[PDB]
């Protein structure tokens, strides 16, 4: 199980609380700062419940325009856009 | 001996510390040996929390008995204590 | 014994405690939003649905937090559904003459629930009477505190 | 025998410990009551 | 329209002690029977002495004033107000820890309450 819905999501699932498994701040720390690029987030925050499992509970609130599934798919597309910028940059530097 | 008369009854009308904590442990024994819940579950699946519930709305049975050193005692329903 | 509370936090928390709640201090929306998660955590606790923040101290030139701030959102992530914010004044552990020749922070004030000004430390917070953390005790019930 | 009660016992399961239970902690010597208290129960992986 | 102070200041003097971050400046001015002293980010809002101002105190940030005017905004709740030696009253707006107290004559300030504020400053 990659990513799961929490139980404290809203019913609106506007305050979901994505758990991702065998993660850490590597995908977590980028994510958010993405994530807190687009305007439509109003809280998004990530922490880790114990490093000695590999879960990082993370966190999306939002205005009721859209709810946090489609917050996290795009913010995910986004950095990915992100790193093939990066690598296409850098690539074309070096012959 | 003798059983102090409801009319009476110098005891604190207040739930004591103590009392809350014995009530519960037994509500929470009956409930977990198959005994009749007079609230609605949410779900609730530790038998005793259960108890917890039932508590908060004071919805309960078994009166408690407050013995009194002379050797008289009281007996407070749990719906007559704060 | 007596009536001294004897848990609560000890070197660290106090140190940055006081590094923090120092008026000196500002956030971004970014620190601001990670930190008051960071320390929250609900979903561990659970009992708890969406997280509420407050509005940035300043706004321009640009949006900022202070610390204070910061333990007034706390202060208020916790506050019971019906339980009137904490109102209280009471003297601090560090002198005010360490900040300032008739500095102001001195003994932290904050009424309803809010940081107003002093800054927190070992009398504030932790084994300490008539601090911050022991009229929480008193108040919001044990099991906030 | 002729001693029924045992129609409305259960069956008792001996369960492992989880997050919700109380266990007793202490220390020796223990001179004054919050020299040992009660605990709740997380059970964390990976450490021993 | 629920503006509270429009005075406009000049500054007297600014520190700057133990904080690179915001300094307190006394800036009192009018007739000399508006005196103003507060705390203000020396970094970004930077400030000197004599520096004219344009101060003004609303109760809700809901207004134009904003995007022309208050080249300089804060938030923070009042908390203090007293009547002291006179029909003269002195006010302290905390700010999150950052502070503010003016003295004025009962008036030009007697509109004032117990609630937040939304300091602008524009200079």
């Amino acid at each position: 199980e990659k990513i799961i819905i929490l139980p404290g999501h809203s019913a609106d699932l506007t305050s979901v609380t994505f758990q991702i498994q065998k993660e850490d701040h590597t995908l977590g720390n980028s994510l958010r700062y993405v994530i807190m690029k687009n305007p439509e987030v109003e809280f998004c925050g990530y922490s880790i419940p114990h490093p000695s499992e590999a879960k990082m509970n993370f966190r999306i609130q939002t205005a009721p325009s859209t709810t946090a599934v489609d917050v996290l798919r795009k913010g995910l597309d986004d950095l990915i856009d992100l790193c093939d910028a990066v690598t296409e940059k850098f690539t074309e530097q070096l012959p | 001996g003798k059983a102090v008369a409801k009319e009476d009854r110098t005891t604190t009308p207040y739930m004591t510390k103590y009392e809350r904590a014995r009530i519960l442990g037994t509500r929470a024994l009956q409930i977990s040996m198959n005994a009749p819940v007079l609230v609605d579950l949410e779900g609730e699946t530790d038998p005793l929390q259960i108890a917890m519930k039932e508590l908060a709305q004071k919805k309960i049975p078994l009166l408690v008995r407050r013995y009194l050193p002379d050797g008289s005692y009281e007996d407070w329903s749990v719906a007559e204590l704060i | 014994t007596s009536g001294d509370p004897l848990r609560g936090l000890i070197q660290d928390h106090v140190v940055m405690g006081v590094w923090l709640t120092c008026k000196d201090t500002f956030y971004t929306r970014d620190e601001y939003q990670q930190l008051l998660f960071q320390a929250l955590k609900p979903d561990e606790t659970g009992m708890y649905g969406r997280i509420k923040t407050l509005p940035p101290a300043i706004q321009r030139p640009g949006i900022y937090w202070t610390g204070k701030q910061i333990i007034s959102s706390v202060l208020l992530n916790l506050k019971p559904s019906d339980r009137p914010g904490l109102n209280l004044k009471s003297k601090a552990k560090v002198p005010g003459k360490y900040w300032s020749p008739d500095s102001e922070e001195g003994s932290v004030l904050f009424d309803d629930g809010e940081l107003l000004c002093g800054i927190l430390d070992k009398s504030s917070f932790g084994a300490s009477a008539f601090g911050l953390v022991h009229s929480v005790h008193e108040l919001y019930g044990p099991d906030i505190a | 025998y002729s001693y029924s009660r045992l129609i409305n016992t259960n069956k008792k399961v001996y369960r492992h410990v989880r997050n919700g239970d109380m266990l007793i902690l202490n220390r020796q010597p223990t001179l004054h009551k919050p020299s040992m208290m009660a605990h709740k129960a997380r059970i964390l992986p990976g450490e021993k | 329209e629920s503006v509270l102070l429009d005075e406009i200041f000049t500054v007297t003097s600014v520190d700057k002690q133990k904080y690179q971050r915001v300094s307190r400046i006394t800036a009192v001015s009018g007739q000399n029977d508006m005196n103003l002293t507060l705390d203000i980010n020396s970094q970004i809002y930077p400030l000197e002495k004599d520096a004219t101002f344009s101060l003004q105190i609303t109760s809700n940030l809901n207004s134009p004033d904003l995007k022309e005017a208050a080249d300089y905004i804060m938030y923070g709740k009042v908390y203090r107000v007293e009547e002291a030696k006179d029909e003269k009253v002195s006010v302290y707006v905390s700010f999150g820890g950052l502070l503010m107290a003016i003295e004025g004559s009962h008036r030009k300030l007697y509109r004032l309450s117990l609630d937040h504020v939304y300091l602008l400053l524009r200079r």
